[PDB]
RNA sequence: AACUGCGAAUGGCUCAUUAAAUCAGUUAUGGUUCCUUUGGUCGCUCGCCACUUGGAUAACUGUGGUAAUUCUAGA
RNA sequence: CGAUCGCACGCCCCCCGUGGCGGCGACGACCCAUUCGAACGUCUGCCCUAUCAACUUUCGAUGGUAGUCGCCGUGCCUACCAUGGUGACCACGGGUGACGGGGAAUCAGGGUUCGAUUCCGGAGAGGGAGCCUGAGAAACGGCUACCACAUCCAAGGAAGGCAGCA
RNA sequence: CGUCGCUACUACCGAUUGGAUGGUUUAGUGAGGCCCUCGGAUCGGCCCCGCCGGGGUGCCCUGGCGGAGCGCUG
RNA sequence: CAUAGCGACGUCGCUUUUUGAUCCUUCGAUGUCGGCUCUUCCUAUCAUUGUGAAGCAGAAUUCACCAAGCGUUGGAUUGUU
RNA sequence: CAUGGUAAUCCUGCUCAGUACGAGAGGAACCGCAGGUUCAGACAUUUGGUGUAUGUGCUUGGCUGAGGAGCCAAUGGGGCGA
RNA sequence: UCUGGGUCGGGGUUUCGUACGUAGCAGAGCAGCUCCCUCGCUGCGAUCUAUUGAAAGUCAGCCCUCGACACAAGGGUUUGU
């Protein structure tokens, strides 16, 4: 029920079983059994031993798209303005686009009549 | 174990001091990036499903 | 507190262990355990944590002729830690201290078993890591 | 404030190393590289956005962790 | 083979009337030249020592061929070849209380000592080593690791380099 | 002039398989960086295409959720 | 200050872990040093338990009593004791 | 249960306490706590040792025509091992 | 006996470490076929990959079977207040 440690295998190590060995350039390793420890010491690689997880994950033995976006009131307008402000569909942009070309061409010609 | 629980949808993050490690035991050995059915806490959580998205280790 | 549990010993009088710290010094020579009453024909032994007399085989010269003593900080036998772990260490190596506990030296290279750490704290202030 | 760009390879200190090595004069790069300055060149090419395309990240709001740092995570 | 930014603001209206033109720049750029340079080369020149006479040549020493690498030329490195290369005109080795020079002291002439030190060039940032970025660094008031020092700790970790001015 | 005797000083030989310190290396171990070959924890686009959808006219201009195409790519 | 602790000059003993003295047993033979191993016993107690005394303030030390339950070690040199 | 044997031993640290005592230097003790040493009686969950389970791989020489399966080398050697 | 306990078998555990065979445009390469093929096909080849955490052993002093098979109310010597 302690931490569960895992060995040079990279079997599940439960207290009381196995050794911990502490290299003198600081690294710690734990070891399940004698099997485990010896193969370690004679630096054969995990990788390369049938049984070992590390061999196992690396060989596969045995072994979405998400798009979401929600509108939101910001600092500035609430919700309800910003909806309507985007569901202007029925002819109403029509309308801003309407009176903003009328509104650029008769500002444009009194600026040019301003003049003299 | 603190838990700086956070809904995107809404803001409104806030921290969670729980102390039974059984309704944190559906998080263990989970990796980051996962969804977790969190019907293991309380029952406030119902049809609760939570990402981890990290965390500070006891020394931050 | 609380005291030291036992542990297995490893080390006899005439093992010769590294020596940690930056003394000068690259070996001790163990000659004798402090608090060991004994019996006929046994070996006075020590664990890590235990204070040692020694004699430097190898180092400076003025070290060399002379008895320190010393705490073994890391032993090569394993030594059970009352929670089941089985600790052995690379290699066998102890600190040339006073008697009074305080170390020589300045630094220790190495890791320094648990045991050794909290019975000695000068030991436990210069330790690079603790095992 | 922060992003971006530049600079931070200069200056200053010291003389340990260094005996055809450094260095001094002389000569070559037709054996090379070169920010920046300046001057050239920027329609020389046939080939349903151009009245201008996309995503994140900062700064910021908010929740913190760590005895501790010009430490940083999530939203 | 510019999707960049300011400065005053104007011209043409036939096709009309809403668009096409416009000046001063700034930022930018592949390439060329120049500038600041850098790098490696050519010739000539160095203190004491033979109680240093033969060195280099496995692991490149000398040269050829063909490559790799570098900004480029070259044994810089690799493979295959040839056995060369340097020395009493002092090689090689050792020492230097040697950074080199412009210079300083003494002065018939010739010379003899000193040049760490403000100018030029070189090297180094406690010792080595390896690199990120950048045009330019093997940079240390950048980083990474080992070694020697040494700092704070709740011992779980974190942080260093005054041969810069004091 | 030399031996001898006394006193200071300076070197020399000398067991000690003496000691210490630079520097150059054989061999073994070898941190770390760089390169190459992998690896693919994750983060996106396309195929969306179960749904309400739709318009030149069930033959979608699509507005969002949603299944998931369990495939093609960065 | 004789007697806390010592004890001269003298004198009384004990012990058989020293060494002598003697020659009773063994010469038709009792294997003759030391070490190692192992058990037990004695106390004239080194430590530990309980005490008394001091020139016992504390600490340490010394003397003495009941007391042999338990313990009394690792090594260099030497064949050594 | 007659009778016989008989067994436990010692130390250190914390606290008491920089306390009592002492001018100062120094410097205790009882109760309590945590542990050791020597000894004793067991035991094998764990760590270690053994290992001819001659268990399972590896391997030298040779031998069965070869593969496969094996065997001999007085336990061939060696790794791990219930 | 509500059977019994054996012997095989099965499962579990566990030990070692991935069996023979087959397959592979895997493999340092080499030797043969070139109307052939426009990059191939016929042999040799340690080793590698998949089948395959496979194969093999496992109570003889391991655990559980209720699967199969036979066998088990039998033998001999004694014993009385
Ligand atoms: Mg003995
Ligand atoms: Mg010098
Ligand atoms: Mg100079
Ligand atoms: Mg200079
Ligand atoms: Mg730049
Ligand atoms: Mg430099
Ligand atoms: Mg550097
Ligand atoms: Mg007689
Ligand atoms: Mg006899
Ligand atoms: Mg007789
Ligand atoms: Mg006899
Ligand atoms: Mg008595
Ligand atoms: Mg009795
Ligand atoms: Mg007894
Ligand atoms: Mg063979
Ligand atoms: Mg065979
Ligand atoms: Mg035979
Ligand atoms: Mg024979
Ligand atoms: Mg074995
Ligand atoms: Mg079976």
């Amino acid at each position: 029920m302690k931490v569960e440690l895992c060995s040079f295998s990279g079997y599940k190590i439960y207290p009381g079983h196995g050794r911990r060995y502490a290299r003198t350039d600081g690294k710690v390793f734990q070891f399940l059994n004698a099997k485990c420890e010896s193969a370690f010491l004679s630096k054969r690689n995990p990788r390369q031993i049938n049984w070992t997880v590390l061999y196992r994950r690396k060989h596969k033995k045995g072994q979405t798209r998400r798009a979401v976006k929600f509108q939101r009131a910001i600092t500035g307008a609430s919700l309800a303005d910003i909806m309507a402000k985007r569901n202007q569909k029925p002819e109403v942009r029509k309308a801003q686009r309407e009176q903003a070309i009328r509104a650029a061409k008769e500002a444009k010609k009194a600026k040019q009549a301003s003049k003299k | 174990m603190k838990l700086n629980i956070s809904f995107p949808a809404t803001g409104c993050q806030k921290l969670i001091e729980v102390d039974d490690e059984r309704k944190l035991r559906t998080f263990y050995e989970k990796r980051m990036a996962t969804e977790v059915a969190a019907d293991a806490l309380g029952e406030e959580w119902k049809g609760y499903v939570v990402r981890i998205s990290g965390g500070n280790d006891k020394q931050g | 507190s609380g005291a030291k549990f036992r542990i297995s010993l490893g080390l006899p009088v005439g093992a010769v262990i590294n020596c940690a710290d930056n003394t000068g010094a690259k070996n001790l020579y163990i000659i004798s355990v402090k608090g060991i009453k004994g019996r006929l024909n046994r070996l006075p032994a020590a664990g890590v944590g235990d204070m040692v007399m020694a004699t430097v085989k190898k180092g400076k010269p003025e070290l060399r002729k002379k008895v320190h003593p010393a705490v073994v900080i890391r032993q090569r036998k394993s030594y059970r830690r009352k929670d089941g772990v089985f600790l052995y260490f690379e290699d066998n190596a102890g600190v040339i201290v006073n008697n009074k506990g305080e170390m020589k030296g300045s630094a220790i290279t190495g890791p320094v078993a648990k045991e050794c750490a909290d019975l000695w704290p000068r030991i436990a202030s210069n330790a690079g890591s603790i095992a």
